[PDB]
């Protein structure tokens, strides 16, 4: 069943068709088996060599780019103390998702890129270090704490003038795959939280400005873009259609009317016999 | 020839005249795990014909404004036979499953219910941010009831609900859905009282309807673990 | 070609053009022929 | 040293942009990996499965009433009993699918549809439908007349539940795009409407409006271009618990 | 010996005893559509001589003060016989063209006609940033007029449209142009009522002048779809 | 009749001619070829190896440059408010115009370079970004709006002080090449647009400033060049004389005053017997 | 890690550079190429094809009218007809030509040009004109004892209705300049002159005045060098909608 | 060398040196001979 | 229907056939003008110029 595909399907022409006890066209939707009907076996078809490419829809390349996972803008003065820390997730931006709660498992490298931006309350080009404290480890209280040194933690250090900073995070989960979806508690008491498996528990992001304060006051805004490659993916699922409420949970209400509704998902239309965009000659 | 079928798994058998061929989840079969894919070291146990047969749950009664039900495994089965006691005594577990789900009625009765298996199926609740709770969740052989099937109880929909494995009962074609499950997880074993593999669901997409006389038209299910594994053996959270 | 000691920090890997969309549209036991009544 | 100069685009972050990078964990050991039942490679794969079309997406109609189409014993001949809108990217009745919305995260598309129905009605029901597929250029048919110089399959009701109409790719440009503007040339795919070919025909016990549930999906001469971000989905504002991860 | 001509295609044919050879655009020749470079699935009609064959429109008369003629294909044809009738049952066509484009007087007249075939002539409109509309650009078997010949009603030139597969009818020399046309797109089949391949434009480049008797001097266009298919069967757009 | 063309052919000598029923020098111009006649047939000519090159008027280097197709400048400050849309289209600046439209189709991929400059109404340096929105999807409606996130939109993040901005887009029209000019309309409809090809359809620049505003306003303007490559080029046209009109068509009106007005193109003379500048002794 | 040096030129933008640069799509498959009649791969191609000079460039001769040189019957003998400047970077017949349009994209050229000129007066009408190319150094030949001198074609009015006259590539350097100074001795080419050699003679019924077409092209032995804009075509504000597509 | 995986992405192909320019200059069925009369 | 366009010149004289189209093998020479397996059809001659 298993085969390399790498352009779309050819079709072979078809003759007419008159025989007792064939007919592709009638099928059982409840063995669960999608329709196998060919076109051949529907229409008169001609010959068609296609050359049409299949790998723009690759699943590396449908997952493989940079999104959006992190955006977090503070206040670097003399006292979010010129530092903040962010307990790491998917789940904030839509866009990032959606797109991979197409799927049930997933199992990949991720290349971590940090965009960093400043605004006048000239602009100084700041150091800033962004250190991964794995779950377990001590977090900085303090722009200056002792846990910046990090000794064994992997910090890096980049300037405001430089390009993005990147690096890549290894596939980390504890199992063989993370859990996009996960149907069960986190522990082993009955108060836990339901829809957060602990295997894919990655840690926190502390960012904080290496220089001391200045006499003036700004506002410096870090974006966190992540992009998964080297991907395996398990069991697609429906999409989303109701609008997300919260990043802990599927949670839904709808929007207040359609389309995307509780109610009804696509948008009304008069009836069943009236065609909305209708060519009018 | 694929509408007569008949399923027997240790001292238990089903058959149905009026099959539409069965499900085999992804095209796999269940198995019990390999050398080269065991974490724990402990040697297992593997009950068998105690645990690997058909298990009946109580039936539900399909109405004219039924929503639909579900039934989360292993929390079903967690609580009955042997297959219950050894998910008691033990810290970790393993199987597949075969599922057969049954409705009968008449010639003069219409009626569509889609039988899926979903993976993973992490419900949401509706209108709040508040996660649901344990009682939510936890049905047991019960199962639960679907609020707003349209969307699965979890903001997706129903209508692509069909990319999981399933099959259907339409009343004028079967009358029974099978579907055979195998381990469904992102490790080789799990903690049977914490989280579910699979969610059966069954909703009606077509109401029941008729004209003929009324009868009580139940629906039910038989769910038969496959390749029970057991590790980790202790006293009984019973 | 990639420069560090690490695999997994290399490039995206999308040489792998290998399906079988069958294990979603047609999970039955008993495979269906073509023009064949499927029940 | 090696004499080098910089080329434009140098130090630019592009988000489709395909480089090694610094690991963060070096000498991290991966978990092994597991077989796992329905993996995907291809999201061509996941398209080719059929899903539910919304067709009675009406005013009045709510949540699965929505994904059925309700079809009663005629008085008259020829009926028209309803029309499917092609329209993937304007809102329809086949927004919602696997087809649907893994197809709208992309903008350029070519390849046969299929539309499967099955018949929900009770056993001693009976009838003829007759689906057409009316290629692009003038209006939607309204007559069985003239719906039937179309694409079509008649439908006989019976042990076997459903019948598929294909969709053929006619197309003049290898592709077609998911343009804002339905009437385009380049958009437009045509109509599918279904009349009476007979009639629905039952007996006094049986139900006498009877319910049809449409499916579509795409066939493996199916292709996607142009990805881009897709338009059922967003957000205004922060997601409950967002601003607490900082906290 | 390049002089004489005969064009023979379905029940019709033409023969000139004053031609100037004939041109084959861009060096091309008609054919049908390959497997290797189709698109639509279904399968082709094929019509052959019922459409493949010489159209003769309605002649127009060359005047002292003429600007030009201008005809487009498929436009001008879309209505007439058998060739009118597949295009408007069917969404998809694809041809290629034979032009045989007439007029004579006597060996007192003088006048030089060029007759060019131009791909995609896209109009301008003049003196007005407003895009010409549906009636300015088709005008079906009776065809156009150029407005300013001299830029080719489109901001170029006719100095340069040479460049455009062409023959002239200089009436000292020759009575009659032919040009066979090639399927001329991007695409492999187009939809016929909303896009013209080709436009065939006759211009007076020197006025036409005697001293002998005055007689009304016709122009007359005949046309021969060649290779003919059609994809994409419903109702007609008539 | 195809073949290897590396240099300007070379001449070869040539006699005395005085032969019955040869006429090299005569033609049939009705017949719509260009005169045959050789040099060597119309006079006596010496050998010649000529080594001319004929590559700088290969089509890839004709249309090979980069050329300006979009200049916009907008103000950055507190409020286009910091960012803005652009309908791509290569009918704006009449130079690159005017080369393209020498051809009826062409096939080709282009190199996109991004070109920023600022001045203050010291100079930042700040982060734009440019991201493509094609056909069908949602362009953004605020300098903030979560469209920005990007999860399959490709986005360029670059910086004032760093070189331009580049990247190829490819080939993408849904046809075997684009069409430059385009007799038909755009609609199922009679009410269309004309002359433009709905297949050559791109979509939309969007590019904003990532950086918050400052405390003072800076006018900022963004260039954005295209040079084709890999290209393949179908059926020559008379080139355009006329001055431009509008993007949207070949709309003409001429110049006032020759060269190039509607009623003559080229300047005028005394009569066909004046020598303009000839050379007096 | 390589140890490297920045040389100058280092993160400049030359439009004309030549290098690869990030793909915006990754994976993309553009449409399959398919044939297309009139392919052109050098631009040299384009300007071997003949088009018409606008010779009677004189106020009066309103467009087509100045495509066309009239000549008539004459009175006198070995008489003028008409003349044609050769400047192709100074506005001229020569300039709206597929050879001048071209050209004028360059600074260099080099090669033969050819003129060809078809009579259009009616069958009964003959004549004997001769056409001079006169290589630069003195002023325009005005008699015809003068333009004679030079390369030339008698050219007599028959069946074959056009006739060509070749100007060779008659230069001391290798290639000529499109200079600004039409006199430079690096770009002026001579003249081209036309007279009576005999007379244009018709009989009464014909009409007494007959228009010639003159065509030139560029043979293959041909060159153009040095690219830069062409003076044909520019702009001092934003064409209608140009500021629209931003809105 | 092009360094990326999308070949679009190459630098320009300035090599292709073949010509046809009689598709142009001489688009006439029938071959006209040097100095025969064409006519 | 079937045609041939001529063009007077040196060859004085043009010819029209009319081919053999009938359903039948043979027709009749009915004294019904108007008969099925008798009417030929027509010729018809117009200024092409
Ligand atoms: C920014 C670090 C990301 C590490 C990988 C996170 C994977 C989350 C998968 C999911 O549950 O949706
Ligand atoms: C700046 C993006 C350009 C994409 C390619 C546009 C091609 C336009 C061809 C034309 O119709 O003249």
């Amino acid at each position: 069943v298993e085969s390399i595909i790498k352009t779309a399907t050819d079709t072979v022409k078809s003759e007419i068709n008159a025989e007792l006890g064939v007919v592709p066209s009638l099928n059982a939707v409840e063995t669960g088996a999608t329709s196998n009907t060919e076109p051949e076996e529907a229409i008169q078809t001609r010959t068609v060599i296609n050359q049409h490419g299949v790998s723009e829809t690759l699943v590396e390349n449908f997952l493989g780019r940079a999104a959006l996972v992190s955006k977090k803008s503070f206040e670097y003065k003399n006292h979010h103390k010129n530092f903040f820390k962010w307990t790491i997730n998917t789940k904030s931006f839509v866009q990032l998702r959606r797109k991979l709660e197409l799927f049930t498992y997933l199992r990949f490298d991720a290349e971590i890129t940090i965009l960093t931006t400043v605004a006048v309350n000239g602009l100084p080009d700041l150091t800033l270090q962004a250190m991964f404290v794995p779950t377990g480890a001590l977090t900085p209280k303090e722009q200056d704490s002792f846990h910046w040194q990090s000794g064994s933690n992997a910090s890096v250090f980049f300037k405001i003038s430089d390009p993005p900073a990147r690096m890549t995070i290894p596939f980390m989960c504890i199992n063989s795959a993370y859990s996009v979806f996960y149907d069960g508690f986190a522990g082993f008491e009955k108060n836990g939280l339901y829809g957060i498996n602990p295997a894919d528990t990655i840690g926190n992001l502390c960012v904080r400005i290496v220089n001391e304060h200045q006499p003036v006051g700004f506002t410096v805004t870090v974006r966190v873009y992540m992009k998964p490659k080297h991907i395996k993916a398990w069991a697609p699922r429906p999409p989303r259609t109701m609008p997300y409420m919260s990043i802990a949970n599927a949670n839904y209400k709808g929007r207040d009317t359609a389309p995307n509704t509780l109610n009804a998902i696509i948008g009304n239309r008069a009836s069943v016999t009236t065609m909305p965009h209708n060519i009018v000659t | 020839s694929d509408r007569v079928l008949q399923l027997k798994l240790g001292n238990s058998a089903i058959v149905t005249q009026e099959a539409a061929n069965y499900c085999c989840a992804y095209g796999e079969w269940p198995n019990y795990l390999p050398d080269h894919e065991a974490v724990a070291i402990d040697k297992p146990t593997q009950p068998e014909t105690s645990t690997d047969r058909f298990y009946t749950l109580r039936s539900v009664k399909w109405e004219s404004n039924s929503t639909g039900w579900w039934w989360k495994l292993p929390d079903a089965l967690n609580n009955i036979g042997m297959f219950g006691q050894n998910v008691q005594y033990h810290y970790l577990y393993r199987s597949g499953f075969l599922i057969h789900v049954q409705c009968n009625a008449t010639k003069f009765h219409q009626g569509a219910l889609l039988v899926v298996a979903i993976p993973e199926h992490q419900r949401g609740a509706h209108d709040t941010t508040t996660s649901p709770g344990f009682n939510d969740i936890m049905k047991g052989e019960r199962g639960g009831t679907f609020n707003h099937p349209y969307v699965l109880d979890d903001g997706t929909s129903i209508a692509c609900a069909t990319i999981f494995p399933h099959q259907w009962i339409n009343l004028r074609t079967n009358n029974s859905a099978t579907i055979v499950l195998p381990w469904m997880n992102v490790a080789p074993m799990d903690f049977p009282l914490r989280h579910n593999q699979w969610t059966l669901a069954v909703i009606p997409v077509v109401p029941l309807g008729t004209r003929t006389m009324s009868s009580v038209v139940p629906i039910t299910v038989s769910i038969a673990p496959m390749c029970c594994e057991f590790n980790g053996l202790r006293h009984a959270i019973t | 070609i990639n420069f560090y000691k690490d695999s997994y920090a290399a490039s995206a890997s999308k040489q792998d053009f290998s399906q079988d969309p069958s294990k979603f549209t047609e999970p039955v036991v008993e495979g269906l022929k073509a023009g064949a009544p499927v029940l | 040293g090696v004499p080098t100069y910089l080329l434009p685009g140098s130090g630019q972050f592009l988000t489709t942009d395909d480089h090694s990078s610094a690991p963060v964990l070096p000498c991290f050991n991966p978990t092994p990996e597991m077989h796992i039942p329905g993996q995907i490679r291809n999201m061509l794969e996941m398209i080719q499965v059929e899903s539910m079309m919304e067709i009675n997406n009406t005013d009045g109609a709510n949540g699965m009433e929505r994904l059925r189409v309700d079809i009663s014993v005629q008085a008259d001949l020829d009926q028209l009993l309803f029309n499917i809108p092609l329209d993937i990217q304007l809102d329809g009745p086949l927004r919602n699918t696997l087809v649907g919305n893994i197809s709208r995260y992309y903008t350029h598309w070519s390849g046969s549809l299929e539309m499967t129905f099955m018949f929900c009605g009770s056993f001693m029901a009976t009838g003829k439908l007759i689906l057409c597929y009316t290629p692009p250029g003038g209006s939607c048919p309204t007559t069985r007349e003239t719906a039937m110089l179309g694409t079509h399959i008649v439908w006989d009701f019976g042990l076997q539940s459903s019948i598929t109409l294909i969709i053929p790719w006619i197309s003049g440009s290898h592709y077609r795009m998911f343009n804002s503007d339905a009437k385009s040339t380049n958009a437009n795919v045509g109509y599918v409407t279904c009349f009476m070919q007979t009639n629905l025909i039952v007996p006094s016990e049986s139900s006498d409006t009877c319910s049809l549930i449409g499916f579509i999906a795409a066939k493996d001469d199916f292709s996607l271009r142009l990805m881009r971000d897709s338009p059922d989905i967003g957000q205004s504002n922060h997601l409950h618990g967002a601003e607490a991860a900082y906290q």
